[PDB]
């Protein structure tokens, strides 16, 4: 939520800065997908990409530990 | 507008961008560790496993299903396969394979090929994938637990699969090029409707034959324990056959039009990877001189597949040499002709003098006559190119010498040097001032070993 709030005006106020001052619309004004595809996919190949870099490293993830050991020490022993 | 004004629909596309870009990542190195804990000592835990699927391949159904533990656990498995270490890894990949054809996992492979029919789903897709990473080497005892498991648990349900396999598959057909030319005229899925199945398919069948089995080329052809027979070396010429119409055609479309888009490039190159993968387990039937395996190829109908297979590279070699921005595709363009020759190469090695079966190789070299000249003269182009570039009435034409001399004193050199007629000097001037160590570094280096296998 408070991530795409940082982004959805930001981006758009650097858009509506350099209507004046300035291709450029040719590219922010394409259709949503592929402007939000484009927006996204270049934080890994501004201030905001410091972030996604920090969140996806803290998605990785303990019961992980002990389930995968258990189901596998439940067919070591037994047929 | 760029999502300003709409809240909610700005995270729902933010999460539909973060699933596309962001979440496909490669932490995932898991593959020989989870195979290696379950090869840990009763029966194995990787043991019984197989003897899941090997008992749920066997369970008559009339289909198959998908069954998505099976493509997790059929593609686990196979994501785990200078003169010493060419031969510490060649032993390390034969011991990644004996942890899983010990394992009765050459069954798994050859049972659920035997059960769907002729259905070519993903189920059938994520086992080819194993059944090559375990026969990558050219592997030999398990090319034998395959045939004698085909022998004393006679299945007609095998090669009844495999000619069902092989009847559509493919074919790059341009009708729906044009429809997909048009639509996006104004607003992948062409590409021989997923040619990466049909890549992994001949390239399974040929690795059942490397090495030479003399009885696994020969299993393929009369299949003789069984009741009816499938006859899969003639029924192999005829998707060669079919391929050879696909890419004859779809050079017709561009006979004038001649500036290749981005878009024909990227399908006209996997086109070409099934035509190179589909002669390379041609080779393989053959090689190993197995003569009654090239009696019957020699009656079949691929001398015509291999005259109009000429008939592209008569043009395509010139008229793709005009550009730089083919340069890319001419490499593998001449990659094909390359691997042609090789198999009918493997043709002639059991001819007496006259032998009949090079009397045909005169034939259709006969019968295609007008089309080998642009090829050998083709070559003749690049191949006086080296000494003509390295004369020393050219090395100190005008220069000292600097990689570049002029557009003109190249042009009356060859009109001096007196080796290239004057039509032929343009088609080297098409638009190779020049790079006098580039253009033979281009040029000359695919023509040579190319045009090898010809002479």
């Amino acid at each position: 939520d408070d991530f795409v709030a940082k982004l959805q005006d930001n981006q758009r106020f650097r858009y509506n800065e350099v209507m004046q001052a300035l291709e450029e619309i040719r590219d922010q004004l394409l259709d949503f997908h592929e402007d939000l595809m484009t927006h996204c996919g270049i934080e890994l190949d501004l201030t905001i990409r410091g972030r996604l870099l920090s969140l996806v490293e803290k998605v990785t993830y303990t019961l992980q530990q002990l389930i995968s050991e258990t189901m596998v020490r439940w067919a070591q022993e037994s047929v | 507008p760029l999502y300003n004004l709409p809240r909610h629909r700005a995270v729902n596309l933010f999460l539909q961008g973060y699933e596309k870009s962001w979440i496909e990542t490669e932490e995932h190195y898991f593959e020989d560790k989870l195979i290696e804990d379950l090869a840990k000592p009763r029966v194995d835990p990787l043991h019984q496993l197989i003897l899941l699927f090997s008992r749920t391949a066997l369970t008559e159904k009339c289909k198959l299903e998908e069954d998505f533990l099976y493509m997790a656990y059929a593609d686990i498995m196979a994501k785990s396969c200078s003169f010493e270490e060419k031969e510490m890894e060649k032993q390390k990949l034969l011991y990644q394979q004996a942890r899983l054809h010990d394992r009765g996992a050459a069954e798994m492979v050859l049972q659920t090929i035997s059960a769907s029919k002729g259905e070519t789903g993903p189920m059938v897709a994520a086992t080819l994938k194993l059944g090559i990473a375990i026969l990558n080497g050219g592997n030999s005892t398990v090319q034998q637990k395959m045939l004698e498991y085909l022998k004393e648990k006679k299945d007609v349900g095998f090669f009844q699969s495999l000619a069902g396999l092989m009847q559509s598959c493919s074919v790059l057909d341009l009708n729906a090029f044009e429809r997909q030319n048009k639509a996006e005229g104004l607003g992948g899925e062409k590409v021989l409707q997923d040619d990466e199945f049909t890549c992994d398919l001949f390239r399974f069948l040929q690795l059942l034959c490397e090495g030479h089995n003399s009885d696994f080329q020969n299993y393929l052809r009369t299949q003789t324990g069984n009741n009816t027979t499938v006859n899969i070396i003639i029924s192999t010429v005829d998707y060669l056959l079919r391929v050879q119409e696909s890419i004859s055609d779809f050079y017709w479309y561009y006979s004038g039009k001649d500036v290749i888009d981005e878009q024909g490039q990227r399908n006209f190159s996997k086109a070409i990877q099934v035509a190179k993968q589909v002669f390379n387990t041609l080779t393989e039937y053959i090689q190993g001189p197995c003569t009654g395996n090239q009696q019957s190829l020699a009656h079949s109908r691929l001398w015509d597949a291999v005259v109009g297979f000429l008939h592209v590279f008569a043009h395509m070699q010139m008229k793709l040499s005009q550009d730089s921005s083919q340069i890319e595709l001419l490499k593998e363009l001449m990659d094909l002709q390359k691997d042609m020759v090789v198999m009918l190469l493997s043709m002639l090695e059991g001819n007496v003098v006259n032998g009949t079966i090079g009397k045909q190789m005169v034939d259709m070299l006969v019968e295609s006559s007008n089309n080998v000249e642009m090829i050998l003269k083709f070559f003749d182009m690049f191949l006086k190119l080296k000494d003509l570039t390295s004369s020393d009435t050219f090395k100190e034409y005008d220069p000292d010498g600097k990689g570049v001399i002029s557009k003109r004193d190249f042009h009356k050199a060859m009109e001096s040097h007196k080796h290239y007629t004057q039509s032929e000097t343009e088609f080297l001037l098409s638009c190779a001032t020049l790079d006098y160590e580039e253009f033979v570094k281009r040029f000359h280096e695919p023509a040579k070993d190319i045009g090898f296998n010809v002479a």
